[PDB]
């Protein structure tokens, strides 16, 4: 029939006015036990309580009434976290014990600095190793945090820091504040970051996001992690202290995320008290949405306490100044362990009796589920109900895509048509002259070499085919087999036919002012160019090379900047090596026109080809003299170097060989 | 004092000498009792007298808190509490007072967070937090006109709050806050992000032991010289530095530290009738071998405050009963605490620290600016803030350079200019072909009467070469900008810069066309016919000219590059600038004229296809004309394209436009009229 007083500290406003009902809840749990006889033969556990508001000052006052003018106590049951953090340091000038049911400030695990403190609400560190998972999942690496600067959190966040430095994640921003939360978010938006973690309380948060809408932080790339042990509607409620509406956060918070912890045993097993969560909840609703998820910890705590008291046995024969009873009961609790409503109710420093967590999303109006998780196995159960306005997670930075500047393939085909026509004409006149290859106005001009001429021109006319194309879906893997193809193809096409006529001209000075000396002269000529090539060609070959311009501002997508790069084969000494080569080749026709200036109105009647010969030669020479510096200089604009480039060649052939045999054709008649 | 109670003081501080802060616990007191003895010798509070009950705190919150409770229960009704030095205890006590109708005052709350009366209403203090330095800093910046900053802190309550006030005070004060970072323990992953902006200024609001790591990474990124000035608090322990010794000692030297001032600098009569020098003499005589304080005279000022504000309080209408209800007060007269607070909200007077007054709670006070002058610290100036002032003294400060390190960059404009000699080289070549033109004039006009003169009325050809010269000296007008130009009439020339070209080419290319047209139309007034032809051609000329010149036709448009320039070797920035001009709409007014002249070519080439079946060799050389025409045709079109596709690099835009024209005009005309000298010779 003995009985012992207790005092204990609860909420009614502020950070967590949830134990409104826990107070009746523990009253229920209390009247549970004095009914039973295995509890205490003599003692009947009594209570005192006071409102605290989670304002430590008022709490300090009520505490003073509790000890100084209050009945003899031994043990205390507080609520929110700051308050415990206080009273633990406060205790040991009385040698008390204390236990909290709600508070998660991890720093309290320091058994040394805090000898006489016990928890059951796990240290909130478990929230974190959840989080990295998503950070490993959706490929996120750079972050900003804000926080209210109480002890409860700062250490939590410092724990975050290392628990991702194991995975090399970066942190690149922090902030802080006490009650004027306005400015650091304004600081954030001007550091442009996409991700947010928050770690704070309700009556801060309403103010926070109220301000946040007035700087437009939501929607596509403004993701927020928060905390889950708020109410389910916290933001909807009247704020008498801002200039905001409802709908603005009803639209602005959209997309955000929460995490919290499962407390009960989710299973279905008879308790020690012949109870289970189902009938538990029924009783709570019977005794009377907000402040409910968290109560059971009492209905574990005090049971554990009284079990300590069955273990231990004078009790009313107590003093603060004594020290021995505390050590007794403290060893008791160090040893204390069993299974109860929440689960394997046992104490340690890791605060990790539990393992099972909860994820939660919000999708337009209220809170919903996505999956669950357990950390011991890194096992993640999912449900596939997510949403993003966009349909996939954004990524903390506008990522750069390195495309290529295409070559406008829609136009390639046109000049390709021109190429085919030139080919037709080439082979036409080819088989033409060789067919009717017996006459005096036909055979007395050596048209074999003219056939060669058209042939080389056909080769360089093919020169559209290889080199007009890289920057579309053409090769992407093996350029060099086609890259170098411009080179071999060129002179084999170009210089040959070009010199094919030159030989003809060579006699008009060298002879008039045979055709094995001649043919081998051409062999010497071509092979001269070719060996002077190969010394640089097969020794110093080229390769596909990439170049890039300045970064740009695309603005043709959701959010990603464009960094174009270009490509074309070149070696490191293409400054003068390549233009002086062009010059070497050009000197030939420079002298060719000198020979023209000689051989005007000097027919000699042997070979019937001088007149428009020189004309065509001039026509070519100017085109080369032009196109070399122009394709050289105008390379960085790859898009239309090709524009002049081969048109020249086309407007060579299509206005070179065309002239060659048309009068000869008309010579038939 | 037997008539009255000893009026309450509840004194809280270190008392032992086990803790270093224990220093302060006794390093201040004797001046406190000194003032007590003064007011004993004066006895203002007649009929009343004062006293204090001292207790221990030890800055382990348990002991001090229990001690507080202890002085409550086992003592009289107290009214006012003095002390609170360690932060954690005062940040506790602050909120517990609203429940007992108290007020407190102390002399160490640098912990700024206490400003929120809505949280911690009944608190007061004398010493200025780190919060009330920012005004000074602002004014400093104004007085040097530094106007760009790179903030930096480290994430804890006591500094982050400073930052989150500074951001709030510079609203409407014409300076920006560009960059920002923060860090917990490892700073260096930030300073280089900051160096990436090359900014010239540092604020730093961070605790002691981290400066090592700070500057150890600074040197490894080398921020020091003149261009980098720094601001730090000054409350560090002097000689605080004991990765590299010399590296720092060379690097750091020349920063600014800043903090609260200990004392004034001026020996004016006080409230007591005394002076600073008197105060410190009384101090050092009052002690023998105890460490010296710095937050003591502030304390003394506060005690005088307590006195005079008490006197303000008891000056009350109902002094009859209140002069006893002092005594029977039972911790609960809410009205009383309201009375006291309303009283002290407007207390105001002088002491060792100048005047001392309150704003929401906080002192208006006095400030020490210091600089680190070659292995020691020295005062540099002073900032009274209540009058929003400043005082700085020459021959005291120093920079490593001499000038105020400007805060942005070596921004420079550097209007580009094409071709130093290109105004000269090719222009002289033009003068060469020009003198050849005049040579042809001389040796042409000489003969004027001969078998060749009748082959062609050479005044037509004189007109041709006239347009030749005109077209041909057009070039220098493109040799214009950069040097020899600031007049802004660039648009004026460009009108001419096309007018000339158009006319010269037009006329001097129609002339021989018409020569041979006449030869044909006679063969298959004579000269004024062709003046009529070109007076009609004027209509095309001027009509297109002015249609282009509808509004202006020429808008001097300065185009800006990426501002990506750093090649001076002078630590500067030159935003590359260039010019251009269009009808301020689109480039359509040009293919018109190119087509108009291609039509001249083609219909003129009707004569060409005639000549291809004319039996040419009678009197003239349209053969000499055709090569010219094909040549110039292709060349002009190339120039036209390549120009507009490269309005960008002008360095060549002026070259190639020259080479086209010079080849055209010269190696057409000259080596065409040469035959007309072969003939004579
Ligand atoms: C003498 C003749 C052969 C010269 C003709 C010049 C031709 C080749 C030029 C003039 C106009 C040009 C076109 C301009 C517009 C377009 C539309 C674009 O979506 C595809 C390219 C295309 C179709 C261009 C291809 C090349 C083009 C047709
Ligand atoms: C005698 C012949 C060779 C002269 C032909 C002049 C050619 C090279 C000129 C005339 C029109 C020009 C084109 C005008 C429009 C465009 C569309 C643009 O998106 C890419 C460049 C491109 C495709 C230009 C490339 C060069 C171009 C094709
Ligand atoms: C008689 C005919 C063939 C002469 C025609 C002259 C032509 C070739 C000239 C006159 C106007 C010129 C164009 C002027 C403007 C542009 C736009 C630019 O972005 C690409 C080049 C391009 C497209 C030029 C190409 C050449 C061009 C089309
Ligand atoms: C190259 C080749 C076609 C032989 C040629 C080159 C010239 C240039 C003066 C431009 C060098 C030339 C002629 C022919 C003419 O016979 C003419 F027909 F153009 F008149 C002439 O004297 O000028």
């Amino acid at each position: 029939r003995r009985a012992v007083y207790i005092g204990a500290l609860f909420p009614m406003s502020g950070g967590w006015p949830g134990g409104q009902a826990c107070q009746p809840a523990v009253e229920m749990a209390l009247e549970d036990v004095n009914s039973r006889r295995d509890i205490l033969p003599d003692y009947e556990l009594k209570l005192i309580h006071h409102d605290s508001k989670c304002d430590p000052g008022q709490a300090t006052k009520y505490l003073y009434e509790l000890l100084y003018n209050d009945p003899i106590k031994i043990i205390l049951m507080p609520g929110c976290s700051s308050v415990s953090t206080l009273v633990a340091e406060a205790a040991r000038m009385w040698n008390l014990i204390v236990l909290s049911y709600g508070s998660s400030s991890p720093a309290l695990s320091n058994r040394q600095r805090f000898p006489t403190f016990f928890r059951t609400h796990p240290s909130a560190t478990l929230h974190n190793p959840t989080r990295v998972k998503l950070f490993e999942k959706w490929g996120w690496k750079k972050i900003a945090t804000i926080q209210q600067t109480t002890e409860v959190f700062t250490s939590t966040l410092d724990d975050l820091e290392e628990r991702v430095k194991e995975a090399g994640i970066e942190i690149t921003f922090r902030q802080s504040f006490f009650s004027d939360p306005a400015v650091p978010v304004k600081n954030l938006k001007r550091q442009d970051a996409r991700i947010i973690v928050g770690l704070f309380y309700e009556t801060e948060a309403r103010k926070v996001f109220c301000e946040v809408y007035k700087e437009r932080l939501f929607g596509k790339k403004y993701v927020w992690f928060l905390i889950g042990w708020y109410a389910d509607n916290w933001f909807k409620i009247y704020d008498p202290s801002i200039n905001c509406t409802v709908d603005e956060m009803t639209e602005a918070v959209e997309g955000h995320i929460t995490t919290e912890i499962v407390m009960l045993n989710p299973a279905n097993t008879r308790s020690i008290s012949n109870m289970t969560s189902q009938e538990f909840v029924e009783k709570l609703t019977k005794r009377l949405t907000g402040g409910f998820q968290e109560a059971p910890l009492a209905y574990d705590a005090i049971w554990a306490l009284a079990l300590a008291l069955n273990k231990t046995s004078r009790l009313e024969d107590f003093n603060y100044n004594n020290q021995t009873i505390t050590d007794q009961i403290y060893r008791a609790m160090n040893s204390s362990s069993f299974e109860g409503v929440s689960g394997h109710v046992v104490f340690d420093a890791s605060g990790s009796r539990m393992a099972w967590t909860l994820i939660e999303q919000l999708q337009g109006g209220s809170y919903k589920k996505i999956g669950y998780y357990d950390s011991t196995k890194d096992d993640l159960s999912w449900s596939k109900t997510d949403k993003w306005i966009g349909g996939s997670p954004p990524a903390d930075q506008t990522l750069v895509i390195k495309t290529f500047r295409f070559l406008s393939q829609k136009l390639f085909i046109s000049v390709s048509v021109l190429s085919s026509l030139g080919i037709v004409l080439a082979v036409v006149c080819l088989s033409f002259n060789i067919y009717n290859s017996h006459v005096r106005y036909i055979q007395n001009s050596q048209p074999n070499l003219n056939n060669l001429t058209a042939v080389g021109c056909s080769l360089a006319l093919a020169a559209v085919f290889p080199l007009g194309l890289d920057g579309y879906h053409i090769g992407r893997n093996q350029f060099p087999f086609v890259c170098q193809a411009r080179l071999w193809l060129l002179g084999l096409g170009f210089s040959l036919g070009y010199g094919s006529m030159f030989t003809k001209i060579w006699w008009v000075h060298t002879v008039f002012t045979e055709p094995w000396k001649l043919y081998a002269t051409v062999g010497l000529l071509v092979g001269m160019d070719v060996l002077t090539l190969a010394i640089w060609q097969i020794v110093d070959p080229l390769h596909r090379t990439i170049e890039t311009f300045a970064k740009e501002e695309p603005k043709e997508d959701i959010d990603v900047s464009i960094l174009p790069q270009l490509e074309h084969c070149s070696s490191r000494k293409m400054n003068t090596w390549l233009g002086i080569f062009y010059g070497y080749k050009g000197l030939l026709l420079l002298l060719g026109i000198f020979l023209a200036y000689e051989t005007k109105s000097v027919s000699t009647e042997k070979i019937n080809d001088h007149r428009a010969v020189g004309m065509a030669i001039y026509n070519v020479a100017v085109l080369c003299l032009i196109t070399a510096p122009v394709t050289m200089i105008l390379s960085s604009q790859q898009d239309a170097a090709f524009a002049f480039a081969s048109l020249a060649i086309v407007f060579s052939s299509y206005i070179t060989l065309v002239v060659l045999f048309v009068p000869k054709m008309r010579r038939l008649i | 004092p037997p008539s009255s109670p000893p009026l309450s003081i509840m004194g809280l501080m270190p008392l032992t000498k086990e803790v270093a802060k224990g220093s302060i616990g006794r390093g201040v007191l004797p001046a406190v009792e000194l003032a007590i003895e003064q007011i004993r010798n004066e006895s203002l509070l007649r009929p009343y007298f004062l006293d204090l009950r001292l207790y221990d705190t030890e800055c382990d919150n348990a002991k001090g808190l229990k001690a507080f409770y202890d002085a409550i229960k086992y003592g009289p009704n107290h009214l006012m509490v003095f002390g609170g030095v360690c932060p954690s205890v005062t940040s506790i006590i602050a909120e517990s007072l609203q429940g007992w109708n108290l007020v407190q005052l102390s002399f160490a709350a640098t912990t700024p967070v206490l400003a929120d009366k809505k949280k911690y209403p009944y608190f007061f203090r004398t010493v200025p937090s780190d919060n009330a330095v920012n005004p000074a800093i602002l004014k400093l910046l104004k007085h040097y006109q530094w106007k760009r900053v790179g903030t930096l802190t480290q994430d804890v309550q006591r500094f982050s709050e400073v930052r989150n006030d500074l951001t709030g005070v510079l609203y409407g004060e014409d300076i920006e806050i560009s960059d920002t970072e923060s860090f917990s323990n490892d700073p260096c992953t930030s300073v280089k992000k900051l160096k990436g902006n090359d900014v010239r200024i540092i604020l730093g609001q961070f605790d002691q032991n981290m400066a090592a790591k700070v500057f150890c990474c600074a040197y490894e990124e080398n921020m020091y010289g003149s261009k980098y000035q720094w601001i730090i608090p000054g409350w560090y322990e002097p000689s605080w530095w004991e990765c590299l010794r010399k590296n720092l000692l060379a690097a750091m030297e020349g920063y600014i530290g800043v903090d609260f001032e200990p004392l004034s600098s001026k020996q004016i009569k006080t409230i007591s009738g005394k002076t600073p020098q008197q105060y410190e003499r009384e101090y050092n005589n009052k002690r023998s071998g105890v460490g010296p304080s710095k937050f003591h005279g502030y304390a003394y000022d506060g005690i005088w405050v307590i006195a005079k504000t008490l006197q303000r309080a008891m000056e009350t209408l109902h002094a009859s009963s209140r002069h006893q209800r002092i005594q029977d007060f039972n911790y609960t007269d809410h009205t009383l605490g309201r009375i006291i607070l309303n009283a002290m909200n407007e207390t105001n007077f002088f002491g060792v620290t100048g005047q001392v007054v309150f704003r929401n709670g906080e002192r208006m006070g006095t400030i020490k600016f210091t600089q680190f002058q070659d292995s020691r610290e020295v005062k540099v100036g002073e900032y009274n803030a209540v009058a929003d002032t400043l005082e700085i003294i020459n021959d005291t400060i120093r920079f490593q350079g001499s000038e105020p390190p400007k805060d942005k960059t070596i921004i420079l404009e550097q209007l580009r200019k094409i071709s130093l000699p290109l105004y000269s080289i090719l222009s002289a070549l033009t003068i060469l072909g020009m003198i050849m033109a005049s040579a042809f004039l001389f040796f042409n006009i000489k003969n004027r009467n001969q078998k060749l003169i009748k082959m062609s009325s050479p005044y037509m050809n004189n007109l041709i070469i006239l347009g030749g010269m005109l077209s041909y000296a057009s070039i220098f007008l493109f040799g214009l900008d950069g040097s020899f130009v600031s007049e802004k009439t660039f648009e004026t020339l460009c009108t001419v810069r096309t007018w000339i070209l158009t006319v010269g080419y037009t006329t001097a290319f129609g002339a021989m066309f018409a020569k041979t047209w006449r030869v044909h139309a006679i063969f298959k007034i004579k000269d004024q016919k062709l003046l009529v032809i070109v007076g009609g051609m004027l209509l095309i000329d001027l009509c297109i000219l002015i249609c282009w010149q509808a509004v202006d036709p020429l808008r001097r448009t300065v185009e800006k590059y990426s501002m990506e320039p750093d090649p001076a070797g002078r630590d500067i920035s030159i935003r590359p600038l260039l010019e251009h001009c269009e009808n301020t709409h689109m480039t359509i007014w040009l293919g018109i004229v190119y087509a108009y002249k291609g039509l001249l070519m083609l219909f003129g080439c009707f004569l060409a296809w005639e000549t291809r079946n004319v039996s040419i060799p009678a009197l003239n050389d349209s053969k000499y004309i055709g090569m010219s025409v094909y040549n110039v045709g292709i060349m002009c079109i190339i120039g036209a394209a390549v120009s507009f596709l490269t309005r960008d690099q002008p360095n060549v835009q002026f070259c190639i436009v020259a080479l086209v024209i010079i080849f055209c005009s010269t190696i057409t005309l000259c080596l065409v009229f040469v035959p007309k000298l072969i003939t004579l010779r």
